[PDB]
């Protein structure tokens, strides 16, 4: 019994999906006065240029992230258990009756 | 029922899986690049919070495929509650941790070390491990440390979690860059080497120098991590001959092996504070222009009243 995608894919692809759903709102460039305020003569840092501080600004706190990850591994664990049930069929080719 | 006994007892040859190697560290340290390059891809994508990497490990001697769980974690202390999701009691016995020491910023290495010193053990105690299992895994790790062959002491593993602990330091290609641009003395390199060796000895940790730019020790890193998490054959000796790339096997470090490193440098005694010896990197960015507040009507009007009264 082979998993053409390994069970780790079930969580990896979902993490990619949630990261995309985070970047769609997080990768927004940050509004700045640097357009004419050239006095800050320095390449704009990624954490400030790309507005990567939103996660610290959760109105409900990090509980949203905790809820998300809890849901993620709950789904992954239940589906892994279901697959493991299928792996219990492996004995059908290697037994001694 | 009776199935889950009969079918389960029919077990064949296999390789242990479900191993949980965890990496936290300071954000922006190239950690994502490090573990993606170790995975094989040049670089994945960065982000926030915990991320999933599966480390496909193949044993060509046995011709099998196994995947280990690399879960890189963001350096934000605000994102510290999710570590409960990373480490569980079931996964606990097969947990291995790696430090990401961005040597481009040596100043922030040791306090990040103590940052983990707080975070990792507050996590491990807040999960309420039974003392018996904690003690047994601690003594197992201690004896595994003791049987190194290619020890005992006052501070050896004086405080640790009884699990295989790794530390690596990246951006090794830039040590020369800071060697020339910062006039960073080689005695400073020797001092930081002694200090990291002391920390790894008091925790039973192993350090390897690495640089994705130089593609240095990456094969050694893979060999060591697979040998540790699985028990594979290991043959690489203690690479400590050159200071450019140093590999310290778990158990190789000794107190006199750090005294000999102390001997070479004599500028300032190693007993000094970490941040005192290394030069602080000054802040470049200027403070924003002060607020040009306008005097409001009330105090200005009363001031003008006073002015007219003086007349």
């Amino acid at each position: 019994i082979y998993l053409n995608p390994p069970i780790e894919e079930c969580r990896y692809k979902l993490y990619q999906e949630m990261f995309a759903w985070k970047m769609v709102v997080l990768s927004l460039p940050r509004i700045q006065s640097q357009r004419y305020q050239v006095g800050v003569h320095y390449e704009l840092t990624e954490e400030e240029k790309f507005y990567r501080n939103a996660l610290t600004r959760m109105p409900d706190g990090p509980v949203a992230l905790e809820e998300s990850y809890s849901a993620v591994m709950g789904i992954v664990s239940e589906v892994e258990q279901y697959v493991k049930v299928w792996l219990q069929y492996q004995c059908l080719w290697d037994m001694q009756a | 029922s009776s199935i889950l006994s009969e079918v389960s007892t029919r077990a064949r040859s296999k390789l242990p899986s479900g191993k949980n190697i965890l990496v936290f560290g300071e954000d922006g340290s190239g950690k994502t690049t490090l573990m993606t390059k170790l995975q094989g891809a040049e670089h994945g994508k960065k982000g926030r919070g915990l991320e999933y990497l599966y480390l496909s490990v193949h044993d060509e001697d046995r011709d099998d495929h196994t995947r280990c769980n690399v879960w890189i974690l963001d350096g934000d202390l605000y994102h510290k509650g999710l570590l409960k999701f990373a480490v569980s009691a079931e996964s606990l016995p097969e947990t291995l941790v790696i430090f990401v020491a961005d040597m481009s910023r040596p100043w922030t290495v040791m306090e990040s070390l103590q940052k983990w010193a707080s975070v990792l053990r507050e996590h491990i105690d807040k999960m309420k491990i039974p003392p018996e299992k904690m003690r047994e895994l601690e003594r197992k790790f201690v004896k595994d440390f003791q049987d190194y062959m290619e020890p005992l002491g006052d501070n050896v593993l004086t405080h640790n979690l009884g699990i295989p602990v790794l530390v690596v330091c990246t951006k090794c290609d830039a040590v020369s860059v800071l060697e020339k641009e910062h006039d960073y003395r080689d005695e400073h390199l020797d001092f930081i080497q002694s200090h990291l060796r002391r920390f790894c000895l008091q925790y039973g940790a192993a350090l390897i120098y690495t640089s994705v730019k130089e593609e240095k020790n990456l094969d050694l890193l893979y060999k060591y991590i697979v040998h540790k998490t699985y028990g594979f054959h290991f043959t690489t000796p203690a690479l400590v001959v050159e200071k450019d790339a140093v590999f310290i096997p778990a158990g190789w470090d000794n107190e006199k092996k750090i005294a000999i490193l102390h001997e070479n440098f004599t500028t300032v005694k190693p007993e000094d504070a970490y941040e005192d010896f290394i030069v602080k990197p000054p802040v470049r960015k200027l403070v924003h222009d002060k607020e040009l507040a306008a005097e409001d009507e009330q105090v200005f009007l009363m001031k003008q009243q006073s002015l007219l009264a003086k007349q």
